[PDB]
């Protein structure tokens, strides 16, 4: 029997939270692609770890 | 005519402040975060004296 997950929280270190918020963040990609991924999870940047 | 005043300068902190050697902007892509926002990165990972 399958498991419900909804991933909506994404945890990176400050040195990758560019690319997790460009990934998170931009609404439009490339000349216009609009951004399947943009909004589906929330991220927060942390200097705890790494 | 003369001018006369008290001053100079200071430095505020060794781990406040950041200088690069390169700003090119081709495209966005040879220092958005390569080079630009790299050092925007180096800032936000700092330590203090207690690790």
């Amino acid at each position: 029997r399958p498991l419900d997950i909804r991933p909506n929280l994404l945890v990176v270190p400050t040195t990758l939270r560019s690319k997790a918020k460009e990934v998170v963040g931009v609404q439009r990609l490339a000349n216009g692609a609009d951004n399947p991924n943009f909004e589906l999870v929330q991220v927060l940047d942390t200097a705890w770890l790494n | 005519f003369m001018a006369d005043e008290y001053r100079y300068g200071v430095r505020s902190r060794c781990n406040v402040g950041f200088g690069f050697w390169q700003l090119a902007a081709m495209s966005t892509e040879e220092l958005n975060q390569v080079n630009f926002e790299k050092v925007y990165d180096a800032m936000r990972n700092q330590k203090a004296d207690g690790g």
